[PDB]
């Protein structure tokens, strides 16, 4: 109900989202965001799930990028999915174990900070060391960002940065989607359909396998 | 004033304003408002849809006098696979369907470039894009409008002609026309059947009931053949 | 005014200020078993012990059973997993059943005589100082202290939202298990069984082709 | 005034030709009481309605069956589709009640309480199921072209006709039953039979509608 960009021009969007929230295009036929609260929850975990699906995407495809060329290293022709039965220096359970532990007090801290903001900005062992008290759930700052890239147009790239993530989230739906139905990397298949895309298609793969 | 039917009282829905008003309404589909909004801009994708259609299987024969329009979907060879001709002609129907139906729903809406903000259709009408799309306008535009709606009107006439023609007698437009001018006294639908109390007799449908398109088997029926004349 | 039925007429005693404050209130009554306050109450109660005690009995039935499908565990079938459970255990069915209806009659007992006087638990000189912790909160069926340790019931913006997701939820738990039980003596195998055999063909394996649920066809 | 089924006989009271289709037909007077003849008028209006969908799918399926097409009988239409299509009996039973529980229930609760489906509570749909009169339910859904909402003589007309279709379809669904109980061919097949000789191929001759011929 603005002059903010939409994902429908003309269309009647939901007054709830007034642009505050970065990314904000109108876009919810389904009303979820609706309840104040559950929208406040929805950002963040939008927000911490488009970094992680970002790290994913990025980590799914650089290795299998650098197989491909002269790079060589330990784990190369493994595939992403194939990565968990590889002989590494410990076993799964204890690096399971301690990731977990390690999760853990990270994710405690930042559920602290984001139930009362500024709550947790100070470093428990070394009490000088602190965060700035400009700070709000979901963007940490201070050493978070050591280069100060946040100081320029935090708009424009607050928007950069959701935008990345939403395309991440569905490269990384679109991974597991893969690997369920061809049965093999995603580069293998990106490849397939840069040699002949009239015929290596969603549609023409599934009518085979039908 | 011009009308379907000399001397007769056109109904009161329809006064003479929208272009190839002829007072034909004996049904009343158009009294409601939002309804014949809707049915005019439907008419006019009909219109443009069927005039491009009988052009291009006039051409088509013209041109290429061995190769049937009925089977053109058939015969044509591309090394674009039909799969993915399909998806790129739904993504691209779809696209510019969904700009024109918000068009429709929501006027002044969708005529913005998304690409360039500087490109902006200007001011018109529904169903009536205008700008880009109408780079020379030679003559009145309501004169224009009544000969498009009218060219239209026998374009989709013609469609339904030829559709017919080929599923009765095998053969395109320019064929049906010469072997009817050859024996016209014997050539109409009504030298092929008729009916009576004691028989009912039909042409046959020329038209395969199975075509065999990369081993698929595509059911190609005579539209209604059951209740051909 | 959310209701059951579109049109159908509300019963009087679920219009009533108190019955709408309970959760999931979408005037469902059609034998009139909630016209008397006190006995609704009494239904309110059974209702919120049948839904946790139905959803903790479909979630240990169920994701157990998801697992066994995949490569995560090798559980047995629920009605199965009683007789493997005792085979190479430590005591008998009896002495066990007889271990737990004991430590279950304390518990309900004390949650009966809270039913009859709210907050009666916090009773001085009664459980060596947990009898503080004991009294509930205002509402019955919804207590605090050793119960709730995450405290996500402080907040009340979510509190009324909260109890839609944990009467709803339990009522669709309450009828799985009714599933659970249809479908083992419909097709005699696993709930999961019967979920992959309908998704293999849906258009031919239901309950109107095993021949149980329909013996007129 | 107005025409009525029995000329000379004055209608009854319970019928004043508000209705579409009034004549004045009632010896029984089975619809005096305003709630039943309400509850009357929707019964024969679907049971036109689904008696005009039976009648043309009878005579198209009979047209077909007539000519070359392989179209099979409307009495044998059940068997040949269930045993050529791997199609299982109870399970479609099962699925039609269910699609025409909903939409009768739907119906049903907005007769008790008209406007009632309105309020929203089925996806937020509320003028598509908001209603006309009694069995007409106008709206969007029902009636996209709009003709119940605008031209009120033509509508009534339209009404008249749909009524007058109606009885007709379902004296013609009798008929079906009935010819095919006594001759045991198709409609088509009587009517061509009829053609043929319609002065030795009738009711009188077919040795089962008079039994003392």
């Amino acid at each position: 109900d603005a002059a903010l960009p939409s994902w429908m021009p003309g269309a009647d969007l939901p007054g709830y989202l007034n642009g505050t929230l970065p990314g904000d295009f109108g876009f919810d036929p389904l009303y979820l965001g609706q309840d104040p609260v559950k929208l406040k929850w929805y950002a963040q975990a939008e927000l911490m799930n488009a970094r992680f699906a970002m790290l994913a995407v990025a980590g799914i495809l650089v290795p299998e990028l650098l197989s491909n060329i002269g790079f060589s290293w330990p784990g190369a022709g493994v595939a992403w999915y194939d990565a968990g039965k590889f002989e590494y220096f410990a076993p799964a359970s204890s690096l399971f174990g301690v990731q977990m532990l390690l999760f853990a007090w990270v994710e405690i801290r930042r559920y602290q900070d984001f139930v009362k903001p500024g709550s947790a900005n100070q470093d428990p062992i070394f009490t000088n060391n602190k965060l700035p008290d400009g700070n709000e759930p979901g963007y940490p700052g201070g050493i978070f960002d050591p280069f100060g890239w946040s100081k320029g147009d935090i708009k424009s790239l607050k928007l950069k940065e959701i935008k990345n993530g939403r395309l991440a989230m569905l490269a990384f739906a679109g991974f597991i989607g893969q690997a369920y139905t061809t049965g093999t990397t995603p580069l293998k298949n990106l490849s397939t359909h840069l040699a002949d895309p009239w015929s290596t298609t969603v549609w023409q793969n599934d009518l085979a396998r039908l | 004033r011009p009308l379907w039917l000399p001397g007769s009282t056109p109904p009161a829905h329809l006064k003479g304003d929208l272009p190839g008003d002829f007072g034909f309404d004996p049904l009343g589909l158009g009294a409601n408002a939002e309804s014949l909004k809707w049915f005019k801009e439907s008419e006019l994708v009909h219109s443009r849809w069927a005039m491009a259609a009988v052009a291009g299987i006039l051409v088509q024969e013209i041109v290429r006098p061995d190769v049937f329009w009925y089977n053109a979907g058939k015969e044509v060879e591309s090394p674009l696979g039909p799969l993915g001709l399909l998806a790129v002609e739904f993504f691209l129907m779809h696209w510019v369907e969904v700009r024109r139906w918000q068009d429709l729903r929501k006027p002044g809406s969708v005529d913005q470039d998304p690409i360039f903000s500087q490109y902006k259709l200007p001011p018109h009408e529904v169903g009536y894009p205008g700008g880009v799309f109408a780079p020379f306008i030679p003559g009145d535009l309501a004169e224009l409008k009544v000969k498009e709606i009218k060219n239209g009107r026998l374009a989709m006439l013609a469609f339904v002609g030829f559709v017919m023609a080929a599923q009765v007698t095998g053969k395109g437009p320019i064929a049906a026309l010469q072997e009817h001018l050859a024996d016209p006294w014997g050539t109409t639908i009504f030298s092929k059947a008729a009916v009576v109390p004691g028989q009912a007799v039909a042409p046959p449908c020329k038209i395969p009931a199975s075509v065999s398109y990369k081993g698929i088997e595509i059911p190609t029926p005579c539209f209604l053949q059951g209740l051909w004349p | 005014r959310q209701s059951w039925l579109p049109g159908s007429q509300i019963p009087a005693h679920l219009d009533t200020p108190a019955a709408q404050a309970l959760a999931g209130n979408f005037g469902f009554d059609p034998l009139g078993l909630g016209k008397d306050p006190v006995a609704l109450r009494w239904y309110q109660q059974a209702e919120l012990i049948h839904c946790r005690t139905a959803m903790a009995g479909v979630a240990g039935i169920l994701i157990p059973g998801l697992l066994t499908k995949a490569g995560a565990l090798n559980v047995p079938e629920w009605y199965d997993a009683g007789k493997v459970a005792i085979e190479n255990s430590f005591a008998p069915w009896g002495s066990l059943l007889a271990v737990q209806l004991f430590l279950c009659g304390f518990v309900e007992a004390k949650r009966w005589q809270d039913i009859r006087k709210p907050g009666s638990q916090g009773e001085p000189g009664s459980f060596l100082g947990f009898e503080a912790s004991l009294k509930g909160t205002s509402e019955l069926g919804y207590p605090g202290g050793p119960f709730d340790p995450l405290g996500l019931s402080k907040e009340a913006d979510k509190w009324a939202d909260w109890k839609l997701k944990e009467v709803k939820n339990g009522r669709l738990a309450m009828l799985a298990f009714l599933g659970f039980v249809a479908q083992k003596y419909a097709t005699g195998a696993g709930p999961v069984d019967n979920l992959a055999a309908h998704l293999k063909d849906p258009w031919h394996v239901n309950y109107a082709t095993n021949g149980v649920s329909l013996p007129f066809l | 005034v107005r025409p009525v089924w029995f000329p000379g006989n004055p209608p009854p009271a319970h019928l004043d030709g508000s209705l579409a289709g009034d004549y004045g037909f009632d010896p029984l007077f089975l619809g005096q009481e305003p709630q039943t003849l309400k509850w009357y008028v929707q019964a024969e209006l679907v049971h036109g309605r689904f008696a005009m969908l039976g009648a043309a799918g009878i005579i198209l399926t009979s047209i077909g069956a007539k000519v070359g097409l392989g179209f099979p009988e409307w009495y044998d239409a059940g068997k040949v589709v269930v045993e050529k299509n791997n199609i299982d009996f109870p399970t479609l039973m099962v699925i039609q009640f269910y699609l025409m529980g909903w939409a009768e229930t739907k119906r049903w609760y907005d007769f008790k309480n008209p406007g009632s489906q309105a309020d929203g509570s089925f996806l937020g749909f509320t003028e598509e199921f908001k209603g006309l009169e009694n069995g007409y339910p106008g709206g969007r859904f029902f009636d996209p072209m709009g003709l119940s909402r605008g031209d009120a003589a033509k509508y009534q007309e339209y009404k008249q006709k749909e009524v007058k279709n109606g009885r007709l379809a379902m004296i013609a669904c009798l008929g079906f039953a009935a010819q095919y109980a006594a001759t045991g061919k198709g409609p088509l097949d009587n009517l061509a039979d009829h053609l043929a000789d319609p002065n030795h191929v009738n009711f009188a001759t077919n040795g089962v509608s008079i039994p003392i011929a």
